[PDB]
């Protein structure tokens, strides 16, 4: 689903065209809610698109059977990747975005502002147009992809310091020589009842991530009127296992044992400030 | 005839390189073999640094991409680009028709219609592409510095990029950003294809390697008048190799290692 364009004349010189497009994968429990803000600026001969990427990405977590006796496992949402990408020989660049710096605050919050004549400023916290991002990521860290460039921006939102009661912090690769990975281990019952209480797991590991990310695409008004972009939401599911060995409970964490990847493709009509869904692509890996 | 699509995304943090690969299985009853069309994308950072030892600019002379196998299970049957090409815009297309018929075109526009197709597109301004080796077991491309536009200069000019120093800092001994092309200032977005064929029933699994990286040169400027030297192949083969296992029977592609 795609809203019609709504139009806000900010003054004689700036018009905003907004459309919100929604693309869902019911199979993966991912829902992309994209808000496209075209900024028409009569003093600047580039189109500006502020694209806000929101919605939700299910963690992939399911509660274990409480009757698992000697051995039990859970999958959890250990990393979320978002990318917004342009094409190599179109004349559209990714010129700015938010967030930009590595960030482990409980809430990521940024404000983007567009200044008349075409300048973008990004600041911390909640100009002719403004937009904000705000997302909770407790126990996770957001890192800008090292492969961000003029055709592509990406972020990884990844398990960083997970506290287990007053124990930890644990991560995806924690290893104790005896207990293995203790991330979600209650006590060193049935295996199925020896994971820590769900409410003590980070919300991103057991429920949904609600991403909010901004990017700024600049389009030259010479050459083509239309271009394509893609937006990818992805989860890495880690397999977290607990096992009685004879003497004690030990845990093991296998990174990215399942991957789920939803890519949508949109045609951008820069002359008319409209977008059209061209494609959705669900891929999965299962180690 | 159907297409089973997979992807693999892997990042080397050390090298600042991303392999975003697409793996498309062509499953065709009118066709003797399995085919896997592999599209290689992602990003290889330029890793252009300006330091003191005398300022040094280290910079990517060549980008490397290759796919190789050691198995007798599997052969490469096509690759794109197929031939040397020097235009800034490289846009090409592979096509497949029912019956085991692959053709390619050196363009996207005007390239005809197929049951299935896959395109490549990349920009390589001031660079040129060479297909340094194709055999039935591997292919290697190099995207090599060629010639630069100045306020026009070969990639082998020793004084390339050096500047009467605009300041005391190392970066001030080398031309500004708006004078460097994306492949120096930012990096390379690769877009390459190779098809893997496997005689149906001749083994369930096969293995192959994809490598991305770069060869760095080094330019050295200082005022003694500006003097400028140049080390070609300063740091060669700054590369990441990713080994994949393909399962023909279940149409799956797994990562085995990243070096």
């Amino acid at each position: 689903k795609i809203t019609p364009v709504s139009v806000k004349k900010v003054d004689d010189k700036v018009t905003l065209y907004k459309t919100t497009a929604t693309a869902d994968s019911d199979k993966f429990k991912i829902s992309q809610i994209l808000t496209f803000n075209f900024i028409k600026d009569k003093s600047y001969d580039k189109d500006t698109l502020v694209l806000k990427a929101a919605g939700n990405i299910n963690s992939g977590y399911e509660k274990p059977n409480p009757n698992d006796y000697d051995f039990s496992k859970l999958y959890w949402g250990a990393k979320y990747n978002v990318s917004i990408s342009s094409q190599s020989n179109d004349s559209v660049n990714v010129v700015d975005y938010a967030p930009k710096n590595q960030n482990e605050e409980f809430q990521v919050q940024n404000t983007l502002g567009y200044t008349f004549g075409g300048d973008i400023s990004i600041s911390n916290g909640l100009t002719a147009f403004s937009e904000t991002i705000n997302y909770k990521q407790e126990s996770y860290r957001t890192t800008l992809s090292r492969c961000t460039n003029y055709k592509n921006v990406g972020w990884g939102v990844e398990a960083h310091k997970i506290m287990n009661n007053g124990w930890g912090p644990y991560g995806r690769d924690s290893f104790h020589p005896t207990y293995g990975n203790e991330l979600f281990l209650a006590g060193r019952a049935y295996a199925g009842q020896n994971f820590i209480a769900q409410h003590q797991m980070p919300l991103l590991s057991r429920s949904n991530f609600n991403p909010e990310f901004l990017s700024v695409l600049s389009h030259r008004q010479d050459g083509a009127k239309k271009s394509k972009i893609t937006v990818t939401y992805q989860r890495e599911m880690d397999l977290y296992q607990i096992r009685w060995n004879g003497f004690y409970w030990a845990g093991a964490n296998y990174k990215n044992f399942k991957t789920r990847t939803f890519k949508s493709t949109y045609e951008i009509d820069w002359e008319n400030h409209k977008v059209k869904l061209l494609d959705t692509k669900e891929t999965e890996n299962n180690k | 005839a159907e297409i089973i699509k997979r992807t693999q995304d892997i990042t080397s943090k050390r090298l600042a390189i991303c392999q975003n690969i697409q793996f498309d299985f062509v499953k065709d009853k009118k066709y003797n073999k399995d085919a896997l069309v592999v599209k290689m994308q992602g990003f290889i950072s330029s890793r252009t640094t300006y330091s003191d030892l005398i300022k040094r600019m280290i910079w990517p002379f060549q980008y490397n991409i290759s796919l190789k196998t050691k198995d007798s299970n599997v052969d490469l049957i096509n690759y794109l680009p197929k031939n040397k090409i020097d235009s800034a815009d490289v846009s090409q297309k592979l096509g497949y028709n029912i019956g085991g018929n692959f053709q390619s075109a050196p363009s996207i526009g005007g390239s005809g219609s197929f049951n299935y197709s896959k395109t490549i597109s990349y920009n390589q301004k001031n660079y040129v592409t060479e297909v340094e080796s194709q055999n039935s077991k591997g292919v290697k491309w190099g995207v090599k510095a060629n010639s630069f536009v100045t306020p026009q200069v070969s990639a082998y000019d020793q004084y390339l990029f050096a500047q009467d120093p605009t300041g005391p800092a190392a970066r001030d001994y080398f031309v500004p950003d708006n004078q460097l092309p994306p492949l120096i200032q930012s990096g390379f977005n690769p877009s390459f294809i190779t098809t893997l064929s496997h005689e149906k029933g001749k083994g369930d699994k096969s293995e192959f390697e994809i490598t991305y990286g770069r060869n760095m040169d080094a330019t050295y400027a200082y005022v003694t008048r500006l003097a400028v030297d140049r080390k070609h192949d300063a740091f060669k083969n700054r590369n990441v190799t990713v080994k994949y296992e393909v399962n023909w029977k279940t149409h799956e592609v797994k990562i085995k290692s990243i070096t």
